[PDB]
This record gives structure tokens, C-alpha cells and sequence, in this order.
């Protein structure tokens, strides 16, 4: 369940 | 000759020992049954001072209640300011293995001694300032245990010969000797009129000697294990002993008979040192369970527990007007209480 | 005071046996460790054997091992010391020694010559 | 030798000995006497403490 | 709902283990006596450094992965980030210090003992608190509070060529050196002792002495390897965000905080010799 | 803030506080060992063979490998170790000498030993142990008139360990000997201690100098012990 703020802060902009 | 001897000497022993039991009409704890308890009697660590490298092994108060002298084993004598905190002197020793150390009454001089088997004499107030070797007292063939002044020129002394020893400072020589005792003398402690002495031998006794006579006045025993240390009672007429058996014995000097017990279930260890306040009302000593006691002298009660030590109480003391409590344990720190 | 008195001793003939008794008086016998010595005439203090507090842990010497039986008895503070099969090299002063220290599992200084906590000891000769 | 064992036993037999309930009452007599000047049993104020912080 | 309410307990439960390891340790190490020692020192630092990396990293990394946007001040985005870096740096460098110097101890028994001083510790622990700074510096700039889709969020806002050599710079400072060196020293150190040149103590104590080592060298070969592996896969592979994805993300997470949390367990609280100290502390 | 007194009492406890600094480092970097041993042992040989490089206490100072060991031997103490046996609490090391060339005090030996191994106080302490004389107790068993078994019933079940590693060219006999002499007081050290301490039983023969080095050798694995302790590896 990845979400805006976990995938965002994992992969950058 | 010696069968009639022995029985000459038992029959003359249960004669005393009747003679001594005929006084004992009340116990101490009959007479003092009704006053009223101390209470909890709680004291702090006033001040901690540190500096030692080796354990801290002998401890004595001066007359001024404001300097303090403490011995270690790696061959030195600190005097510590106890109001400043501050060191105000150090002197190295001969020998590592010091057991003693004694404060003259007039501060001008400090004696010391050990496994060496000679009593250093080391002066304070020199023409330059500096501490020198003033005096080494030879003779003993036994570890020194213990020391007190008796004035300038006069110093007795303990060993471990089963004899003790006055010596006169100014002259070096042996002033007089002590003989009888059948184990290492291994405490001293002198009254007030600096006339009588108790020294308690690894015997499990004790005996009072006169410094003008020389022979022995008196002879107590009672215990089950050496006495380590003995500390006079304030008003002379009687005294306090400790020994491995893990119990206080309290004795007169007038009834020549046990006169009380201190003990409990939950101590097992031995005593180190012994010593009593100013009123005569409180016991403190030093056990070998990193505590301790401060019991009542009138009823026997547990009055007081210090703890803070992480080894072994070597040495404990109280000044001259019972302001504080020195305790030097064998973590090379010496602690002030109040 | 600390009072130990021994009994039991006198002359017998090799082979035989004797009890040797150990009376304590002055102390707590159940809190101290105990042990048996031996003086013989023109030689020094040898140690026998000893026992602790409770009752186990027993230990002899080399000499008498199979051949000395000691025991102790709380109940009336006494100190047994059963010795079969006597032999003419045993005669000798029978000391009974209490260790220093209570509550310890080490006593220092139980054989010296001058030691404080020993009693006058038994005399015991094995000959004809 | 035991003779100058059996000279101090039958010299310290002959002691003037007194009664232990009296000197237990003059231990008692001293001991509350010099109540109100032992700091270790009444303690001191901390304005005449001279080991305060 | 697994992976739904089982997250935050795990978070709570490594926290809590960890906050009550690090202060099991100082309690310690500070209190009781005899404080000052260069092996002392050597594991208050290091206590000290894995409780801070607890506190900055555990908390806000799990509200990150519980809540779906940044409720923190914009202080509060640059600074946490950089002490976490900082402390992970100074535990590794503190770990590499122990390891020599248990090599110093173990090899010159002797002939180590004058250079063995509180002095040279703290001057060391003041080197690796320097080191850990300087490598720890651009992450002040590193993470940046911005907006993604209507929401407030904490991301390192940097190039794709300049966090990547970033990357891989703290890649090799903070995890290759270290285990090359850890490992070097371990080699030695059970060379030296299991060499040729009695009792069975010495040989159980030899063989106690080896297993502790091994444990700790693999723990620390095992516990930022996914975390590197991971970041590796990101920026040289396909990395597919899928529901096995977070899974194994949050595992290496947790087995990343499971080495500050066991850290002081099999190394202070491990010997019957250190839990001594509980009977001067009570 | 404060008088001239006040800074001159700071600054002269400043400069003590200097020079027990500066002893503390001349203090900390040398070994103290205790040397015991009864009479007939040989103490005396080996203190005058380690020199080469009513006084209470005998001192001995010697370097090896630029590291000082002072040595204390007891000198006219009247036989009496209960007490002042307290104070050699903090030794490096106490090297415990036995006449293993007379059997009559052979037992007595032991008993010498068993309570310093079980003292109160020495239970953080390692003994050394050195068997001197061994020429006189090989020659002795090799004249056949004296009988170990006579003194030591369990001798006569006693038999050559398997993993025995001699010096080429010794009787085996004497091996024995010396090898159940030797678990004698292994089998009395090892019934305690927990591993606090452990005691390294030695052969010498009072006319060899490589005891000195022994010692020294010795000394490094009982602080490799205490590094033991410190990095909690053990
Ligand atoms: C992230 C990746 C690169 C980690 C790789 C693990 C390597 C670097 C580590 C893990 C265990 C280590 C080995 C352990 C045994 C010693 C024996 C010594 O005589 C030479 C080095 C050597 C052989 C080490 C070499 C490096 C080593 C192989
Ligand atoms: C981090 C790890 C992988 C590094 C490996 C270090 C190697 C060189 C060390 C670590 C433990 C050691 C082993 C421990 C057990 C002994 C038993 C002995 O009878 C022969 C040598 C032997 C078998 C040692 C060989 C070398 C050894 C394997």
C-alpha cells in the first residue's frame, strides 16, 4: 500500500 | 610443674570469673528500658574527597576539627583541608605498605607505619617549607597496627610481636614495652588523662594498660573472633570493641564485665572500626558489607545505616566536637557526613 | 572465653582403636569450622583433618585417610574423632583447632606454633 | 612459663569491683547530660554548619 | 488487516525496546562508580550515539509511514534528517574505534598500556564526532520541505546526478569502510588468539570470545546491507512500486532499527561481569 | 571574591594535584608482585637469580621487555598471614613457591595453597605456582628409597597422561611424578574460583634464568584476563 507521502519521500520528486 | 600451674591458673580464673558475676545484678538493658529512642537518625555525604590511587587504609582527626590526614597503599600520606576541600599537603613514603598513621595533638608532627616494621616520624613546620623524614623509630620485629601521641616527645606504638611500645620521640630510643598478649595487637586507644591504654590482641581480648607503670591493669574478654578495632568511651570509664564475629561489645571499666551487646541476624560480617559522638550516645561501625551502622549505646537499637561505599570500610573517625564523621573504605575516597 | 578441651588419649597397642572427644565451650560450635592437628615429639604441627560447619566436606590428610574418621555434633557442641588401626609412628599430641574467621571457607594460621583459638591437646602413644 | 601467667591472673583477681547497675547509671547519667551539645544527635542549623553546600 | 495496524506496533515495540536498552546502559555506565575508561568511553559513546539515532529516526520516519503528509514545522525537515546520518556515522566510526582497540588490547596486552589513556579515548571520540560532521553536512541541504498533490510533504528535494553521487558517497563512508575494517580486525584478532605457539576454561572462554565476535560482525554485515541493496536497486534497477515493495521496505527498515536496538544488549548487557552494576544502582 | 589565603591555599593544592598526577602515570605503569613460599623452598636463588637485571618486606625491581616489576617477599613476619595478608588485595600476581624434593611438607604445602585459593579477599588474584627443586626429587625417585604411595595413597592408582609431552630423553618415572604433583594442585585450584582467577603451575629448577621470562609471559595472559573482563567477551 504505497502512499504519496512514502513514495514521494523514497523516490524524490 | 606445669599440672599444678594449670589448675593453679584455672582455679584463680573461675574465682574471677565468680567474682565477676556476682556484681552482675541487672543488665544494661533493664536500666535503660525505659528512656526514650533516638529515632532515625539520617546523614549525608557532605563532601567527597578524591585523589587517592592505591585504597585508603588509615584515617585520624586532628584537635582543630578542620584537617584530616589519610594514608594509602601506594606510599602516601595526604592532609586534606576538610572545609576548603583543598590538599594541603602530600608526603611520599618508603615503604607502599603503610597500615597507620597517627596526627600529633600540636599539628607540628605526623607518624606512620606498616609492614615495614618501622614507626616514620615526619614533621610539618619547616624552616623551608617543605616536609622531611623527621625520625625513624627501629626495633619491632612485627607489622606496625596501630599509633597515638601522647605528647611531643612520647608515641605509642602497636605491632604486630603481640606487644606494644612507648618510644620517646626526642631521644629515638625505647622508652618502655608491653608484654602478655598471645595474638597481633591490633588496635590502640587512649583516654583521656593520658594515663591508661586498651589494646585488643587476635586472641578475641582485649587488656588496659597504665603508661606510668607499664604492667597490665586490666584484662577483658567476651568475644569469638580477633578484635580489630577499640575506641574509648568519652567520659573513661568504658570502652567499645569490635571483632569478626559481627558484635559490638561495650565493656566497663569500674564492673570488669560484659555490659552490652550490640548484634543482629542480617550481619555476618566482620568490623572494621569503631568509634563514638561526643555524648557517648551513638556507635558508629564500619562493616564489611560496604555499610555503616550507626547504632544506639543505651538500648542496642539499629539507629542509623550509611551506605555509599563500593568497597570495603577501612576506617572511620569522628572530630573532636562532633561536627562530622570521616569514612575512607578501600575505594580510595574518603567521604564527610552530617 | 574460648575454651576447648580435649579427652580421650592415653597409651594402647598397635591395631586398636580410640575416641577421641572435643568439648567447645565460649562460642557458637555450629558456625565455625573445626579441625583436628597433630604434634609429633621432636617434629613440628602436621594437620589431620578437618570438617565444616554443617557436616560434609570433610577432608584428611594423606597419612590417615581410611584410617580416621572425625564428626561433629551441634546438639551438644562436641567433636568426635573415631581411630582404628593404630600404628606405632601415630603417637603424638592431639590438637583440636577451630578456624578464625566464621561464615569462611578458609582458616589461616591452624597449624602455627603459638595459634590462640587451640586447645592443650591429648596425648596418644602406641606401643607395647 | 606459666608462673608469670598464674602471677597476673592471681594479681588481677584482687580488683575493687563494683556494681554494674551503677555504672550503667553513670554511663546513662553522662550520656543524657551531654545531649544538647552532640551535633550528631541534635542537628545544627545551617546557618552555623560549617560543612554546608 | 496485516500491514495495516501491525506497522505503529512494531514501530512502538523496537522503539521501546531500544529507549529502555540505551538507558539500562547508561544508568550503568554513568551511575555506580569508576566512569572514566577508555572502554568506558568507547561504549557511552556508542550507547549514547544508537539512543539518539533511536529517538531521531524511529519516531519521525514512523509518523512518515503512518500519516500521508509532513505535521512538523519547516526546521523540522532539515534538522532530525541530518542528526539521523550523524549518529548513524558516529556509531559505525564508534564501532570501528572499539574493534581497534580491542585489536591494541588484545595483541599488546602490555606494551598498549601507555597509550591506552582517557585522554587518547576522548581525543578519538572528539575525531569520530568530527568525521561523522563532516560527512553529515550536506544533509542539512539534503531534504527539503515542498508540496506534492495538495499536501505538505518532507523529500530530499535534490538532482537525480547530485543525490545519487550522494548516495553513493555515503554508501562507501558509512558502510563499506566500516565492514572492511570491522572485518580486518576481527580476522586478526582470531588469528592472533587462536594461533599455534591449558584447561578447559581458557578453551571455553576462547570459544565464547569467537562466537561474540562473529555475532557482532555478522549482525553488523546484516543489518545495513538491505538498507544499501535497496537504494542500490532504486538507482541502478527497475524497482517496481508494488504492495511486496513496501513490504520489504518496511522490513529493512525494521532489521536497519533492530541494530541500534540489540547494539547495547550483546554488547554491555551480554557478560555476568557488567549486570554487577544493578546491585549499586538499587 | 575571595582573600590572598584563599587563592594561595588553591594554587598550592593545584600543584599537589599536579605532582599526584604525574606519580599516578610512574604509578600505573608498574606491576606489583607478591612472592610466598615457606622455608627449604629456594625463594632465596631465585630473587638473586632475577636480580641480575627485621626489615618488614624485601623489595625487587627488575625490567623486562621495558616493563618494571617490583617484587615483595616477607621478610620477619613471625609466621602469621591472617591479617597483613589483606593488604596484597590489588597484586598483579602471586607466585607461590614449593619444594617439591620433600614430601614431608608436600601436604603442608597444600594446605598453604587451598586457603589462599580460597581466601575471602584473593579471589580476583592469580597464583603463580613454581615447583623448585626438581633435580633433587628426580634423583630422589630415581634412587628407589622413597615411596610416593607412602604419603599419597591415590599415587598408587595414579598413571602417565595420554597427552604427556616430556622433554626428550627424561625417564618417565619422574614424569609421573611430576605430573601428579603437578594435578595435585590443579585438582585444588579447580574445586573453585568460577574463573575468576587461574593459576599457572610451572617447572623450575633454581638454576635456570628463562623462569624470568616465564613470569613476565605469565603476567600478559593474566591482563589479557582483565581485557577479557573489560570488553565484556566473557
Ligand atoms: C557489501 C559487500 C561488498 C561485502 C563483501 C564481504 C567482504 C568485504 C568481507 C566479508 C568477510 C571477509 C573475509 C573474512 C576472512 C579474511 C581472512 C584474511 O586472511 C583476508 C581477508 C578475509 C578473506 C576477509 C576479506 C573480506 C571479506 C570477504
Ligand atoms: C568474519 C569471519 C568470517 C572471519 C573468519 C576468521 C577466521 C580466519 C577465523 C575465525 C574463527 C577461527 C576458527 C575457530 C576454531 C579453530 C579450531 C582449531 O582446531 C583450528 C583452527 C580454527 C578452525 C579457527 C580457524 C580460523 C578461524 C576460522
Amino acid at each position: 500500500g504505497w502512499t504519496l507521502n512514502s513514495a514521494g519521500y523514497l523516490l524524490g520528486p | 610443674e606445669l599440672d599444678q600451674l594449670r589448675q593453679e591458673a584455672e582455679q584463680l580464673k573461675n574465682q574471677i570469673r565468680d567474682a565477676r558475676k556476682a556484681c552482675a545484678d541487672a543488665t544494661l538493658s533493664q536500666i535503660t528500658n525505659n528512656i526514650d529512642p533516638v529515632g532515625r537518625i539520617q546523614m549525608r555525604t557532605r563532601r567527597t574527597l578524591r585523589g587517592h590511587l592505591a585504597k585508603i587504609y588509615a584515617m585520624h582527626w586532628g584537635t582543630d576539627s578542620r584537617l584530616l590526614v589519610s594514608a594509602s597503599q601506594d606510599g602516601k600520606l595526604i592532609i586534606w583541608d576538610s572545609y576548603t576541600t583543598n590538599k594541603v599537603h602530600a608526603i611520599p613514603l618508603r615503604s607502599s605498605w603503610v597500615m597507620t598513621c597517627a596526627y600529633a595533638p600540636s599539628g607540628n608532627y605526623v607518624a606512620c607505619g606498616g609492614l615495614d616494621n618501622i614507626c616514620s616520624i615526619y614533621n610539618l613546620k619547616t624552616r623551608e617549607g617543605n616536609v622531611r623524614v623527621s625520625r625513624e623509630l627501629a626495633g619491632h620485629t612485627g607489622y606496625l597496627s596501630c599509633c597515638r601521641f601522647l605528647d611531643d616527645n612520647q608515641i605509642v606504638t602497636s605491632s604486630g610481636d603481640t606487644t606494644c611500645a612507648l618510644w620517646d620521640i626526642e631521644t629515638g630510643q625505647q622508652t618502655t614495652t608491653f608484654t602478655g598478649h598471645t595474638g597481633d595487637v591490633m588496635s590502640l586507644s587512649l583516654a583521656p588523662d593520658t594515663r591508661l591504654f586498651v589494646s585488643g590482641a587476635c586472641d578475641a581480648s582485649a587488656k588496659l594498660w597504665d603508661v606510668r607503670e607499664g604492667m597490665c591493669r586490666q584484662t577483658f574478654t567476651g568475644h569469638e573472633s580477633d578484635i580489630n578495632a577499640i575506641c574509648f568511651f568519652p567520659n573513661g570509664n568504658a570502652f567499645a570493641t569490635g571483632s569478626d564475629d559481627a558484635t559490638c561489645r561495650l565493656f566497663d571499666l569500674r564492673a570488669d564485665q560484659e555490659l552490652m551487646t550490640y548484634s543482629h541476624d542480617n550481619i555476618i560480617c566482620g568490623i572494621t572500626s569503631v568509634s563514638f559522638s561526643k555524648s557517648g550516645r551513638l556507635l558508629l561501625a564500619g562493616y564489611d558489607d560496604f555499610n555503616c551502622n550507626v547504632w544506639d549505646a543505651l538500648k542496642a537499637d539499629r539507629a542509623g545505616v550509611l551506605a555509599g561505599h563500593d568497597n570495603r570500610v577501612s576506617c572511620l573517625g569522628v572530630t573532636d566536637d562532633g561536627m562530622a564523621v570521616a569514612t575512607g573504605s578501600w575505594d580510595s575516597f574518603l567521604k564527610i557526613w552530617n | 572465653q574460648v575454651q576447648l578441651q580435649e579427652s580421650g588419649g592415653g597409651l594402647v597397642q598397635p591395631g586398636g582403636s580410640l575416641r577421641l572427644s572435643c568439648a567447645a565451650s565460649g562460642f557458637t560450635f555450629s558456625n565455625y569450622k573445626m579441625n583436628w592437628v597433630r604434634q609429633a615429639p621432636g617434629k613440628g604441627l602436621e594437620w589431620v583433618s578437618d570438617i565444616s560447619q554443617s557436616g560434609a566436606s570433610i577432608s584428611y590428610t594423606g597419612s590417615v585417610k581410611g584410617r580416621f574418621t572425625i564428626s561433629r555434633d551441634n546438639a551438644k557442641n562436641t567433636l568426635y574423632l573415631q581411630m582404628n588401626s593404630l600404628k606405632p609412628e601415630d603417637t603424638a599430641v592431639y590438637y583440636c583447632a577451630r578456624c578464625p574467621a566464621p561464615f569462611t571457607r578458609d582458616c589461616f594460621d591452624v597449624t602455627s606454633t603459638t595459634y590462640a583459638y587451640r586447645g592443650q591437646g591429648t596425648q596418644v602413644t602406641v606401643s607395647s | 612459663q606459666a608462673r608469670k601467667l598464674v602471677e597476673q591472673l592471681k594479681m588481677e583477681a584482687n580488683i575493687d569491683r563494683i556494681k554494674v547497675s551503677k555504672a550503667a547509671a553513670d554511663l546513662m547519667a553522662y550520656c543524657e547530660a551531654h545531649a544538647k551539645e552532640d551535633p550528631l544527635l541534635t542537628p545544627v542549623p545551617a546557618s552555623e554548619n560549617p560543612f554546608r553546600e | 488487516h496485516p500491514e495495516a495496524v501491525i506497522v505503529p506496533l512494531l514501530f512502538a515495540l523496537i522503539f521501546l525496546v531500544g529507549t529502555v536498552g540505551n538507558t539500562l546502559v547508561l544508568a550503568v555506565l554513568l551511575r555506580g562508580g569508576q566512569a572514566v575508561s577508555t572502554t568506558n568511553l568507547f561504549i557511552l559513546n556508542l550507547g549514547v550515539a544508537d539512543l539518539c539515532f533511536i529517538l531521531c529516526c524511529v519516531p519521525f520516519q514512523a509518523t512518515i509511514y503512518t500519516l500521508d503528509g509532513w505535521v512538523f514545522g519547516s526546521l523540522l525537515c532539515k534538522a532530525v534528517h541530518f542528526l539521523i546520518f550523524l549518529t548513524m556515522h558516529a556509531s559505525s566510526f564508534t564501532l570501528a574505534a572499539v574493534s581497534l582497540d580491542r585489536y591494541l588490547a588484545i595483541r599488546y596486552p602490555l606494551h598498549s598500556r601507555e597509550l591506552r589513556t582517557p585522554r587518547n579515548a576522548l581525543a578519538a571520540i572528539g575525531l569520530i564526532w568530527g568525521l561523522s560532521l563532516l560527512f553529515s553536512g550536506p544533509y542539512l541541504s539534503y531534504y527539503r520541505q515542498s508540496q506534492l498533490a495538495n499536501l505538505t510533504v518532507c523529500h530530499p528535494a535534490w538532482s537525480a546526478p547530485r543525490r545519487r553521487a550522494m548516495d553513493i558517497c555515503t554508501f562507501v563512508f558509512s558502510y563499506l569502510l566500516p565492514v572492511l575494517v570491522l572485518g580486518l580486525t576481527y580476522a586478526r584478532t582470531l588469528r592472533y588468539l587462536w594461533r599455534a605457539v591449558a584447561g578447559s576454561g581458557a578453551r571455553r572462554a576462547k570459544r565464547k570470545v569467537t562466537r561474540m565476535i562473529l555475532i557482532v560482525a555478522a549482525l553488523f554485515c546484516l543489518c545495513w546491507m538491505p538498507h544499501h541493496a535497496l537504494i542500490l536497486c532504486v538507482w541502478f534497477g527497475q524497482f517496481p512500486l508494488t504492495r511486496a515493495t513496501y513490504a520489504l521496505r518496511i522490513l529493512s527498515h525494521l532489521v536497519s532499527y533492530a541494530n541500534s536496538c540489540v547494539n547495547p544488549i550483546v554488547y554491555a548487557l551480554v557478560s555476568k561481569h557488567f549486570r554487577k552494576g544493578f546491585r549499586t544502582i538499587c | 571574591t575571595l582573600s590572598a589565603e584563599d587563592k594561595a591555599a588553591v594554587e598550592r593544592s593545584k600543584m599537589i594535584e599536579k605532582q599526584l598526577q604525574k606519580d599516578k602515570q610512574v604509578y600505573r605503569r608498574t606491576l606489583r608482585l607478591l612472592l610466598l613460599g615457606a622455608d627449604n623452598s629456594g625463594k632465596s636463588t631465585i630473587v638473586k637469580q632475577m636480580r641480575i637485571y627485621t626489615s618488614g618486606i624485601f623489595e625487587t625491581k627488575f625490567q623486562v621487555d621495558k616493563v618494571n616489576f617490583h617484587m615483595f617477599d616477607v621478610g620477619a613476619q613471625r609466621d602469621e598471614r591472617r591479617k597483613w595478608i589483606q593488604c596484597f588485595n590489588d597484586v598483579t600476581a602471586i607466585i607461590f613457591v614449593v619444594d617439591s624434593s620433600d614430601y614431608n611438607r608436600l601436604q603442608e604445602a597444600l594446605n598453604d595453597f587451598k586457603s589462599i585459593w580460597n581466601n575471602r579477599w584473593l579471589r580476583t588474584i592469580s597464583v603463580i605456582l613454581f615447583l623448585n627443586k626438581q633435580d633433587l626429587l628426580a634423583e630422589k625417585v630415581l634412587a628407589g628409597k622413597s615411596k610416593i604411595e607412602d604419603y599419597f595413597p591415590e599415587f598408587a592408582r595414579y598413571t602417565t597422561p595420554e597427552d604427556a609431552t616430556p622433554e626428550p630423553g627424561e625417564d618417565p618415572r619422574v614424569t609421573r611424578a611430576k605430573y601428579f604433583i603437578r594435578k595435585e594442585f590443579v585438582d585444588i585450584s579447580t574445586a573453585s574460583g568460577d574463573g575468576r582467577h587461574i593459576c599457572y603451575p610451572h617447572f623450575t629448577c633454581a638454576v635456570d634464568t628463562e623462569n624470568a621470562r616465564r613470569i613476565f609471559n605469565d603476567c600478559k595472559d593474566i591482563i589479557l584476563q582483565m581485557n577479557l573482563r573489560e570488553y565484556n567477551l566473557v
